[PDB]
RNA sequence: UGAUAUUGAAAUUGCUUUCUAACCCGCACCACUUAUCGUGGUGGGAGACAGUGUCAGGCGGGCAGUUUGA
RNA sequence: UGAGUAGCGAAAGACGGGUGAGAAUCCCGUCCACCGAUUGACUAAGGUUUCCAGAGGAAGGCUCGUCCGCUCUGGGUUAGUCGGGUCCUAAGCUGAGGCCGACAGGCGUAGGCGAUGGAUAACAGGUUGAUAUUCCUGUACCACCUAUAAUCGUAUCGAUGGGGGGACGCAGUAGGAUAGGCGAAGCGUGCGAUUGGAUUGCACGUCUAAGCAGUAAGGCGCUGAGCUGUGAUGGGGAGAAGUUCGAGUCGUUGAUUUCACACUGCCGAGAAAAGCCUCUAGAUAGAAAAUAGGUGCCCGUACCGCAAACCGACACAGGUAGUCAAGAUGAGAAUUCUAAGGUGAGCGAGCGAACUCUCGUUAAGGAACUCGGCAAAAUGACCCCGUAACUUCGGGAGAAGGGGUGCUCUUUAGGGUUAACGCCCAGAAGAGCCGCAGUGAAUAGGCCCAAGCGACUGUUUAUCAAAAACACAGGUCUCUGCUAAACCGUAAGGUGAUGUAUAGGGGCUGACGCCUGCCCGGU
RNA sequence: CUACCCUUGGUCAGGUUGAAGUUCAGGACUGAAUGGAGGACCGAACCGACUUACGUUGAAAAGUGAGCGGAUGAACU
């Protein structure tokens, strides 16, 4: 059967990377209500 | 420039010793041409050709804590006059 | 004409192709052509807003010139050809000093014609006050300079009726009676192809290489889908009238907003 | 669908006609500029109408909250 | 607790010798078996150090373990030409100005990013425990820099502008050529002890890019063109011989490769931009053919990759794009046995109880079973005859129903290739020999008579429903005159449509034949 | 993942039948050839999931065995 993970390094950076993150309002509030927690890793 | 950080002195770097090609790490972010002039201003000998590669860091863990070694730089000067 | 085919499967049985003995050549000129991709019923905002659209053959879009502006020079027909992207075929009308045009082709032509505020017979393009009435025109405009829109798709026409002092009587072929301002260009005659309503595409298949998708009937569907919902079994419409699927009377009803201010130009209505 | 602001000028009779400067044009041409965008100008069309604002009546399971006694 | 219970994840191992505290399991070896359109070779993604060597055996490994994808210690990835960037653009995304909007922000023009496509210069062999068009040897080509340059001069450079080209679908055969395959000549070894034989028996039979020509076919005296021959090459590989030596042939078959979207047919009418070549704008002003040298950046490259290393919590019968793809049998990438190369399944040893599962056979009967011939049997390949109703004239039809098939030897019109010889593909007929049986295994339609539904191919409830449901070609009614109607959005902006009533949206019906009656109370 | 769409690609051993068209002979039509159409036919890869068996503290939170359907297309990827 074909499960729902199927890795890919250019989606995977294209739809949860920093710099898209970074390019909306709601993405800025993603990375600094990550921040207040403290997280190592932010994106991915 | 001091951009060549150190020798390599391994099995295989030895055995390229005798086809007169020798190994250095140098530092992460230089051409091949930086290299080649770092080495002929600190050796005064003429270089023939310049190969270089990267390597992974890759994880260690001695003792209860993981993480990963360095990235390195490993280029190999081929000599064309003079040695070491 | 239609040719028919004889019934070797179930899918040719009753099924007519066109035939194109009027067409002449069929590799288009490479001047004039225009990538086209197919937005299927899609809008800039991603969705579907149009339904029943979607796949077919790629399209290579052809610049036809509706304008028909020149100096009064001649041309001359090269070719018919085939247009994979309106029910009239086109062709290819060189002109004197040298330039390569595409018009949708009126039915019976091979000759070169020209353009002008007065010349009239088949192919030509001259404005609406130099037109008797009676006559048959297409591609009629109606601003003027902008192409023609009116009568344009393939076995149209329409006859200029008579004529005010600023303004010209149109038939359409709706039936409309309209007033069309006396300075609007039209081309002389009737747009060929005119076999194009006899063809029976014969089976699901070519209807679907054509860019037409399914078309579910409302009442199959669930009531959260269309006013014509579910009921157990076959139900009928079951309400005063038939709606669409988005809540509107969509049989009789007259859904006219237009622009409301060609009513002082349409006198008559289909 | 009305009233009223943007909204003017003349006539017969609030109704009706005409006309340009407003407003409007997914009309043409020109310049920005080797841009089917936009802005500006010019020609044309429509025209005090549409569009928009505030008030009002109507239709309105298209959507919403709900009720559906013991 | 259940309980020393169920389970230990599809399958063939055996033995000898080692190592060792300890061996069914680890190493070696011989034999045996399994895959072989794949359990082999190479790659994209993805994983991310698992790759290699030397040590280890507390944990992981469904048992063991001296072993390991595990633990420790050291190592390993090499590019002017391979795949990306310093080239080009699709969809899409972003978009200064700009338009719209309670703010946030949406939209969008010039422009930019964006490969899965276009363009683009290197091949053969050797090598290490771990790389390999990268290292090394041999022979090349490309861009730029530099000096000498025979022959300087509107000769050079030419736009980001103009033009041509790039540039394109789908099917169908026909042809060329080559890969590969097969068979006999030249080599190279062995030549037998079980009856026999020595005309016997095995294994090999070449090789690049580039540069010189010139070539089926094709397109318009031009443009492109697979291919072949030559040197490259006194080089390298080479079954095998003793650092020194060693053959490299004609015959036939031939692709799914390539000429090549070529030519032809069709209708559903089949990307863009650059590199490219031109032309002038416009810089007013070198040599490219040559001689010699020189520089050439970044990123990836290890290993697995139908899998114990990827996605499934697992060392999980599942899923995973593309490339190569041999012999005998054949239409064939089918079936069966093998090649190349690789594997022997990470629990075993007994005994051969019930019972369950998979599989085989069965006297007489032959659906008597059951809700139901469900399951299993049967048929099944190729050549031959023969073939009903009905029908939309196509079909039904592989209708149904029957016959033949092995080996040998004779005669004997055949086909292709060749200068013939010689190979290659097809038979007729005739005479015989055998058996219970001759497509002797494997692979491979049961059929017929009727009724109902749906016309048909197709789609559907991922994970209990594949149908009579949906779609469909066709019919019809209805709205819409173009800034069309309808839909998304608050609007801008869009789709409809770079379309324009033979068109576009919606409702119902559902091939085709014949038909489609009455009513406007009421909504 | 899945449903539809857009852009760009790739895959689909083999064999059978024989539409128009056409050309030849005849006399609009006949027969022979040639041609090679089709949501055509049989059938592997590939894609499905009809039937029954097993499995159901499974090898697997939907699989396997034997058969089964489509297999140049409204195909698959």
């Amino acid at each position: 059967v074909k499960r729902t993970y199927q890795p890919n390094k250019r989606k995977h950076s294209k739809v949860h990377g920093f710099r898209k993150r970074m390019s909306t309002k709601n993405g800025r509030k993603v990375l600094a209500r990550r921040r207040r927690k403290g997280r190592k890793v932010l994106s991915a | 420039r001091d951009i060549l950080k150190r020798p390599v002195i391994t099995e295989k770097s030895s055995e390229a010793m005798a086809e007169d090609k020798y190994t250095f790490d140098v530092d992460t972010r230089v051409n091949k041409t930086q290299v080649k002039m770092a080495v002929e201003e600190i050796f005064n000998v003429k270089v023939a050709s310049v190969n270089i590669m990267n390597y992974k860091p890759k994880k260690k863990r001695m003792g209860r804590y993981q993480g990963y070694t360095n990235k390195r730089r490993k280029a190999i000067v081929t000599l064309k006059e003079g040695s070491i | 004409a239609i040719k028919k085919y004889k019934p070797i499967t179930n899918g040719r049985r009753n099924m007519t192709s066109l035939d194109f003995a009027e067409i002449t050549k069929t590799t288009p000129e490479k001047s004039l052509l225009k990538p086209l991709p197919k937005k299927a019923g899609r809008n800039n905002q991603g969705k579907l807003t149009v339904r029943h659209h979607g796949g077919g053959h790629k399209r290579q879009y052809r610049v036809i010139d509706f304008k028909r502006n020149k100096d009064g020079i001649n041309a001359k027909v090269d070719s018919i050809q085939y247009d994979p992207n309106r029910s009239a075929n086109i062709a290819l009308v060189v002109y004197a000093d040298g330039e390569k045009r595409y018009i949708i082709a009126p039915k019976g032509l091979e000759v070169g014609q020209i353009v002008e505020s007065g010349a009239i017979k088949v192919g030509n393009a001259l404005p609406l006050q130099n037109i008797p009435v009676g006559t048959v025109v297409h591609n009629i405009e109606l601003k003027p300079g902008k192409g023609g829109q009116i009568a344009r798709s393939a076995g149209a026409s329409a006859q200029v009726l008579g004529k005010e002092g600023k303004y010209v009587l149109i038939r359409l072929r709706s039936g409309e009676v309209r007033m069309i301002l006396s300075t609007c260009r039209a081309t002389i005659g009737q747009v060929g192809n005119l076999q194009h309503e006899l063809v029976n595409v014969g089976k699901a298949g070519r209807s679907r290489w054509k860019g037409i998708r399914p078309t579910v009937r409302g009442s199959v569907m669930n009531p959260n889908d269309h006013p014509h919902g579910g009921g157990e079994g076959r139900a009928p419409i079951g309400r005063p009238s038939p709606m669409s699927p988005w809540g509107k009377p969509t049989l009789g009803k007259k859904t006219r907003r237009g622009k409301k201010s060609s009513d002082k130009l349409i006198v008559r209505g289909r």
